[PDB]
DNA sequence: AGCTCAAGTACTTTCCGGTCA
RNA sequence: GACCAGGAA
DNA sequence: AGTACTTGAGCT
């Protein structure tokens, strides 16, 4: 298996979402993350102390990780960090960032309104975080000056002061990745009359957000511990470790690095141009050139399908695969990797129906019976029968494939020199074949019903179709015009229980969909049961006797 | 209340026009769900899926990344009471069979 | 959409129906607390009929020579005549059935009599008969008290909620209101003795079976009605083909809570 | 110093022990796991108190394998040294660098430089010693030390001590 | 084969909770990580062999738990962190309700 | 898996500050004066002077051996040898810390006899001094209250040179012999 | 924080799921060579052994039923009615 | 309760919350012509006392969050003069149980 | 200049041959 | 392995 | 595939 750990095994009780403070990123970081090069210690195949593993995770599959010491299957990633030459918008929060600037004073960092307005103090009292932020924003977006003096809440003749700063508040519009402002001005109290027109820099917006009061920002959706607004801005870039962006390495003399490894490479490069560009003779525009460029890659690394035009594309044309893109579902981590999975111990094949199977069983092809395994624990109850199957072998039918010793180590009866002189011990596991009356999950997709997956008794049989009782045909929606069906096989004593006790075919007969039975006699048997029971229809002794015996219960009378 | 009434009525009619019968309880539940909020809540991306259920939960329908982004920026805390959360987490859910806990009683283990 | 919108709804260990937020959706599942499977259409006799023949079917008058239980029906018949105290019992019994008749007509305005309820009572009594080889002649051995109070009792044992407090206690009464009507209409004294023709032991058995079956019929805390409900609605929506927009796209219309529906229509 | 402290410990049990010697094997496994333990948090868990009333509580069956987890609530005598604490102890080892002093379960080491100046190292002695105008310090002798600071390794705490200040030293 | 979204629903319908988990974990994805009990991320450098643990930067050498989640989630979480979102994972609650 | 307590403190992310421990009586969190026993009720910190300590382990180890036999049915240097056998009967042997300890405790106790300890306990627990100090006073033998208040700096203004010098004299009386 | 046995309000019958989990759990435990509290009268299948332990109410387990609010009632499989 | 024909000027509308604890309700005359509460589909709403409510909450172990909700502007809420926090008990007929209890709390 | 809208956007099942570092 | 394209109960 | 919301820009 995966190895033993002394650490206490618990379950997740709460997931607490938040934002990375840079400091934390610097803190978890097992490396920066300095050089765009993947590896090749100058051409020499082996990672570079610079991108992937300057301590991070591991490539190689021999050669264990250089921080934990554990090697692929065990070692998760380990995070790195790149120090950004300039602050940059997290693409996801440009949205929110803008709206916050609209709420607070873009010079001093006081909230634009407070308990001195009434609607404000009324929005302030809104219990719901998210809703209140919206309620506040619509109020504050209008206020175009950081007002110093307010009509008091007893009489508007004596004006009480609140916070300082006079300064007009810019009207802000997004110009895709850039936030730009427009201040009313004055000039003989006119203006505008052409207003002032400059672009809000990250660094300034950043500083404003920093100055935003703990109580203030807390009234906006935020949290002084887990997500401060300043953290919507990136200065330290967490670098995901190889297992997130693994080099799919065909043969040996050919890398094949992952799309993200490239996008990072770009980010890295773009960062170095900017860093040397300002540390050198800064032509003050070639700086804001590379600024924008960095902001772009760090944008399109998280989201590449952005509204504002261009689509950061791999040389080839194929656009780069944003992390966002990996997640948007039906295929894609959440929906297609988590809410659903491809699974072990499963099988599928053409179905056909059987007049001779019992309702709640399913005919399984011997071939599949021999592939599909159940992990059975060696016990005095089964010890001889179990030994019989093992000696019996894996190519035989009722046999076994692997024996699993106490030492969590796996014995392959297909090869193991000791596959004959194999002597079972209480507490080991024999993974044996699927056998008659093993409870299994049968399922015909699409699966819109409870009844679309039901537990059946196995009956191992010849030929290559799953055979099922004709009457269970309808709750599956199945017809033998070539439709295949999936079968899953439980592995725990617990799970078979769940199957046989909750979702066995017989249970599913009368159904809550409509307080009536959801399967009945159909097709031939139906067409025939009519013909059988006419007044006209009589039956001679010879036949009657067979019909009786055929009923497998018959009192013999 | 009367809204709920009509809402059921119209839903019943969609089903019953096709001829089929569906037990009252199921339509009632759906209808009740749309309603308990305070008025009509769309069974859609921006209707039910915008309530204050678990971040992780809601994120498993329509607005995935956008949701998680918001989840972090507002520091949402997921209860993990939801089915889907446990499904994501590989935990047995509080669902039927998991709706309750099982203990050994040392006492009775000695009585027998 | 349907499934994703209801997934976390289930019945908890207090019969309440809630989501992941522990918000109440139904207070008792399906307004009735019963598991859908344990239910069959069943005809509430009481609701229809002429007042004329309702009476004929249900009224017993031990004070009147023509409306008494003929002594052929039960052994007490000859001595039960004129018994004022007993008549007070039948008078409750009847005054109740009537109450119920009005109540049912408030609920089911159209007069529709068949409605899916738990515990198929018709079959229970059938079994009673074939089980006990009931003699559609020789007189029963029930009392008026046997019958009347047997049922009054069995009612108090049809439990759906359990708490020892007035809210919960009342909730229980509500939950049971309809089934109880059905029960009283099927077990009224005249009906039992004349139609079903039960002996004391048969009736006793019939009561016990009813209680059991009823208890069987409640939902099991844990039942995930969220997905069940969704699936139960969506699946039949798969087998689908004044002229008002209907079927699949009306359903779409509805769930969407569309502002601008295709065939708006008043019905004055 | 030397505290009695209320503590608890989760212990998993394999099903094969779900027999009547259960609480028995539990209380034991507690003493195996906990007694003689040393943690930075609580110090040396020395002796589990009150065996007869150990709180077994009800144990939860873990769900994929069938073992049952119990939180065993218990109480015991612990020892956790501190900076600034004064301890009486016995010399154990002695070197050109200083002497180690045994204080209950833990050792406190005194540097050549955490002593008075007159006390000096006699290499040429058996056993090896530190000598003064009026004091002799060597392996058997008893010392009173000021704990200057502690360091928590795996299954121990060690600590550096001083006998330079007043009323500290040989006794 | 795919135990898809719908196949999930169907089990939830059945209330077959364990079988659901089995299929989602042991029959597939399932994987073990160590997490810090202070900051709630997979930070921990578990040298599980020399029996040492540590989430440096939390400085926590002591308060560490292991958990069994599907690698896909382990991925999902690293993916979110990679994108500056912290999905902190906690083994005890606070909120109730 | 390891050992937990009753201090439910939920350090949400805020790692640090870990205040240094000195006898400015700043012991751990795990050892502030306000403790909480498994009835959830707040109880005061427990500290033992050796002897108060020796008698606790000895006692517990004894009534432990009592149970080891129940369930099975179906002069200091002279106490050292005694104790050494009790460990051999109740202790898992690997626990060489207990053995190391019972040595030290046996050879460093100030009060060999039960009552005598109770007397000490009476005498000190009445000064309202913090349990740590109360322990150290029972553990460390002193004269000039200069001496006392030097080894136990935490005292100082807490109790007069005289009063404490009275106490100290009483302690040297109870000082059981060998 | 757990409801006293004299104030319990849930069904005194055992639920489909409770039973399936009880049977499943014991059978697992039996499979793992735990002590069986019944005469396996030639029995050998842990489920059927468990179905038999259940039929004789000799399963030393307890269902802890949780209320939506977090509180709970503990019920012995001894005391749960199994007309299920 | 002011019943007005055409409109109430936003000027006058300001004087409405201006004299607590007294509460003032405006109703459009034209609305009040049919009594909506008498409709077929409109079941019995009942205002609960604080005492009544505290008990509901207790007996079902509920935070107010968890109760189904009626909007403050809801036609029936307006009829009954519901103030936020107040809970109504709704009694409807049931094709499943006959009668059915239900509660909504005011938004 | 602002403010209104129509017209603009992305987004909403299980199986089994080519080009790209 | 990405990605595109085509065809099935 | 039609509806969703939301963006966008043009006109008086
Ligand atoms: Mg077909
Ligand atoms: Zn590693
Ligand atoms: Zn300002
Ligand atoms: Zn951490």
């Amino acid at each position: 298996g995966q190895q033993y750990s002394s650490a206490p095994l618990r379950t997740v009780k709460e997931v607490q979402f938040g934002l990375f403070s840079p400091e934390e990123v610097r803190a978890i970081s097992v490396a920066k993350i300095r050089f765009p090069e993947t590896m090749d210690e100058t051409q020499t195949r082996a990672k570079i102390g610079g991108l992937n593993d300057p301590r991070l995770g591991s490539i190689d599959r021999n050669l264990k990780c250089q921080t934990c010491q554990e090697g692929m299957n065990e070692c998760p990633g380990h995070f790195g960090h790149i120090d950004l030459a300039k602050p940059v918008f997290h693409v996801g929060f440009i949205a929110k960032i803008k709206k916050v600037c609209e709420c607070v004073c873009m010079h001093c960092g006081k909230l634009l309104l407070d308990e001195h307005n009434e609607l404000m103090r009324q929005a302030l009292a809104i219990k719901d975080s998210k809703k209140r932020f919206a309620a506040i924003w619509t109020l504050c977006k209008t206020k175009m000056v950081c007002e110093t003096d307010v009509p008091s809440e007893d009489d508007p003749t004596q004006l009480v002061s609140r916070g300082g700063c006079g300064n007009t508040q810019p009207t802000i519009r997004k110009d895709g990745l850039k936030l730009v402002g427009s201040w009313k001005k004055d000039r003989a109290t006119g203006d505008a009359d052409e207003p002032e027109l400059r672009v809000l820099s990250t660094e300034e917006i950043l500083n404003i957000f920093k100055h935003i009061s703990v109580k203030d920002f807390t009234s906006l959706g935020f949290n002084e511990v887990f997500s401060r607004p300043e953290w919507m801005i990136l200065t330290c870039l967490p670098v995901p470790p190889p297992p997130v962006r693994p080099s799919i390495s065909f043969n040996e003399s050919q890398r094949g690095e992952d799309d993200l490894t490239f996008k990072l490479a770009d980010i890295l490069k773009a960062n170095i141009s900017l860093e040397t560009l300002e540390h050198n003779g800064a032509p003050h525009h070639a700086i804001e050139e590379a600024e924008s460029l960095l902001q772009f890659h760090v944008a399109t690394y998280m989201d590449n399908d952005i509204a504002g035009q261009p689509q950061a594309l791999q040389k080839s044309g194929r656009p780069v695969k944003s992390i966002r893109a990996r997640l948007k579902g039906k295929e894609g981590r959440i929906r297609g990797n988590l809410m659903g999975k491809r699974v072990d111990f499963s099988a599928r094949t053409v179905i056909s129906g059987d007049p001779n199977l019992e309702l709640d069983q399913v005919g399984v092809p011997k071939s599949i019976a021999k592939t599909l395994t159940y992990p059975e624990v060696v016990t005095p109850y089964n010890i001889d029968r179990l030994t019989q199957l093992v000696r019996n072998g894996p190519n035989e039918h009722p046999g076994a494939k692997y024996v699993i010793r106490d030492s969590g180590d796996r014995i392959d009866l297909r090869y193991s020199k000791r596959a004959g002189d194999i002597q079972l011990q209480y507490g080991w596991k024999v993974e044996r074949h699927i056998m008659d009356n093993d409870p299994v999950l049968f399922n015909r997709q699409p699966s819109l019903h409870k009844m679309s997956m039901m537990a059946h008794r196995v009956k191992v049989i010849p030929y290559s179709t799953f055979r099922l009782n004709l009457s269970v045909t309808s709750p599956y929606n199945a017809d033998f015009d070539g439709d295949e069906m999936n079968l899953h096989v439980p592995q725990s004593e617990e799970t078979r229980a769940e199957l046989s006790q909750l979702c066995a075919v017989p249970l599913q007969i009368v159904s809550p969909q409509s307080n009536k039975p959801c399967m009945g006699i159909v097709q031939d048997t139906l067409c025939g049961i009519r013909k059988l029971t006419l007044r006209d229809t009589f039956i001679e002794l010879d036949q009657v006797l067979n019909m009786l015996y055929w009923v497998p219960d018959w009192d013999g009378v | 209340e009367a809204g709920r009434a009509a809402l059921y009525k119209e839903v019943y009619n969609v089903i019953a026009s096709d001829g089929s019968y569906v037990n009252y309880r199921h339509m009632a539940l759906l209808v009740d769900v749309m309603t308990t909020q305070g008025g009509l809540t769309s069974v859609t991306r921006h209707g039910f899926n915008r309530s204050n259920t678990g971040a992780l939960m809601r994120c498993s329908f329509e607005e995935t990344v956008e949701i998680l982004f918001e989840a972090g920026a507002s520091a949402e805390l997921d209860d993990c009471r939801g089915v889907s959360e446990n499904v994501i987490l590989g935990q047995m859910a509080p669902i039927g069979t998991g709706a309750f806990d099982v203990m050994i009683d040392e006492e009775s283990l000695v009585k027998y | 959409r349907l499934v994703k919108a209801l997934e976390d709804i289930m019945v908890h260990y207090d019969n309440t129906t809630r989501n992941s937020l522990g918000n109440v959706i139904q207070f008792i599942y399906g307004e009735d607390g019963m598991d859908a499977a344990h239910i069959e259409k069943q005809s509430l006799d009481t609701i229809g009929g002429s007042d004329a023949a309702f009476e004929k079917r249900y009224r017993v008058d031990l004070l009147n020579t023509d409306h008494t239980l003929d002594p052929s029906l039960l052994e007490s018949g000859s001595e039960i005549l004129g018994d004022l105290k007993l008549q007070v019992l039948l008078d409750e019994e009847y005054k109740q059935l009537v109450k119920d008749r009005k109540f049912l007509r408030e609920v089911f305005v159209d007069g529709e009599a068949n409605w899916p309820l738990p515990v198929n009572i018709r079959r229970i009594i059938q079994n009673a008969q074939q089980t006990f080889h009931i003699d559609h002649t020789k007189p029963s051995d029930l009392t008026i008290k046997d019958i009347v109070l047997g049922v009054k009792d069995l009612q108090e044992n049809l439990l759906v909620l359990r708490g020892k407090n007035e809210i919960i206690q009342n909730a229980q009464r509500d939950a049971v209101t309809l089934f109880c009507c059905l029960l009283r209409s099927r077990l009224a004294t005249r009906r039992v003795l004349q139609e079903y023709r039960l002996t004391k032991q048969a009736f006793d058995w019939v009561l016990s079976n009813i209680e059991a079956q009823f208890l069987r019929s409640v939902v099991h805390p844990g039942e995930m009605v969220g997905v069940l409900a969704a699936q139960s609605i969506g699946e039949p929506a798969t087998q689908m083909t004044k002229k008002v927009t209907s079927g699949v796209p009306r359903l779409k219309e509805i769930l969407n809570v569309a502002k601008n529906m295709k065939t708006p229509s008043l019905t004055v | 110093m030397f505290f009695i402290k209320d503590l608890s410990l989760n212990i998993t049990l394999h099903p094969s022990f779900f027999g009547p010697r259960m609480k028995q094997y539990l209380k034991t496994k507690l003493l195996e796991e906990v007694e003689g333990s040393c943690t930075g948090k609580f110090g040396y868990i020395l002796c589990v108190l009150d065996y007869d009333n150990i709180d077994i509580q009800r144990g939860r069956i873990l769900p994929t394998d069938g073992s049952a987890e119990f939180n065993v609530k218990y109480r015991a005598v612990v020892f956790k040294p501190f900076k600034g604490e004064v301890v009486d102890g016995t010399v154990v080892s002695c070197s050109q660098h200083g002497f180690e002093v045994q204080v209950g379960p833990m050792k406190v080491f005194v540097t050549k430089h955490l002593m008075p100046q007159d006390l000096t190292f006699n290499a040429g002695s058996n056993p090896p010693s530190y000598q003064s105008s009026e004091d002799v310090i060597t392996i058997k002798s008893r010392i009173r030390v000021k704990i200057e600071g502690c360091i928590s390794q795996v299954s121990s705490i060690h600590a550096i001590g001083s006998i330079k200040e007043d009323y500290l030293g040989a006794i | 084969l795919r135990f898809g979204e719908m196949e999930r629903d169907c089990m939830i319908a059945h209330g077959a909770a364990s079988f659901l988990k089995e299929r989602l974990m042991e029959a597939s994805d399932a994987f073990r990580v160590h997490i810090c009990g202070i900051c709630g991320l997979m930070t921990v450098i578990a040298k599980l062999n020399h029996n040492q643990f540590e989430c440096k930067g939390c400085d926590n050498k002591i308060d560490i738990y292991q958990i069994h989640i599907p690698y896909a989630a382990k991925l999902l979480f690293q993916e979110l962190m990679a994108m500056n979102i912290t999905p902190r994972l906690y083994t005890d609650r606070s909120r109730d309700f | 898996v390891s050992t937990s307590t009753f201090q439910t403190r939920r350090r949400r992310l805020k790692k640090v500050e870990e205040e240094e421990n000195a006898a400015t009586l700043q012991l751990g969190q795990e050892f502030q004066l306000k403790q909480i026993n498994h009835q959830g009720e707040e109880e005061e910190l427990i500290a033992l002077n050796l002897s108060e300590a020796r008698l606790v382990i000895k006692e517990a180890l004894v009534e432990r051996r009592r149970a080891f036999k129940r369930s099975q049915k179906k002069t200091r240097e002279k106490e050292l040898e005694s104790i050494d056998v009790l460990l051999e009967q109740t202790t898992g042997g690997n626990n060489k810390d207990l053995k190391n300890t019972m040595q030290y405790l046996t050879n460093f106790s100030r009060f060999r006899d039960q009552e005598t300890v109770g007397a000490v306990i009476q005498l000190l627990k009445s000064t309202g001094l913090h349990p740590f100090e109360v322990a150290q006073l029972g553990s460390l033998a002193c004269d000039t209250a200069d001496e006392a208040k030097t080894l136990i700096p935490s005292l100082n203004n807490k109790i007069s040179d005289d009063e404490l010098e009275r106490i100290l004299k009483e302690l040297s009386n109870l000082e059981t012999l060998y | 924080k757990a409801i006293p046995k004299d104030q319990r309000a849930t069904t005194p019958y055992m639920t489909k799921y409770e039973r399936a989990r009880i049977l499943g759990t014991r059978a697992l435990q039996i499979s793992m060579n735990a002590p069986v509290f019944v005469d396996l009268e030639g029995e050998t299948d842990p489920l059927r052994i468990a179905m038999k332990e259940l039929a004789e109410k000799k399963i030393p387990l307890v269902i802890r039923r949780y209320l939506p609010d977090g509180s709970f009632e503990d019920w012995s499989v001894e005391e749960l009615i199994v007309d299920l | 309760i002011f019943v007005y024909q055409n409109n109430i000027t936003p000027s006058a509308m300001k004087l409405v919350p201006s004299i607590p604890p007294a509460t003032i309700e405006t109703f459009n005359e034209a609305a009040l012509v049919v009594n909506i509460t008498h409709h077929e589909l409109v079941p019995k709403h009942i205002r609960l006392s604080s005492d009544e409510k505290r008990e509901l909450l207790k007996r079902y172990r509920l935070k107010e969050s968890q109760l189904p909700r009626i909007q403050r502007a809801d036609p029936v809420a307006l009829y009954l003069g519901l103030k936020r926090g107040e809970v109504v008990k709704i009694i409807r007929k049931s094709e499943t149980s006959g009668r059915y209890a239900s509660y909504r709390i005011c938004m």
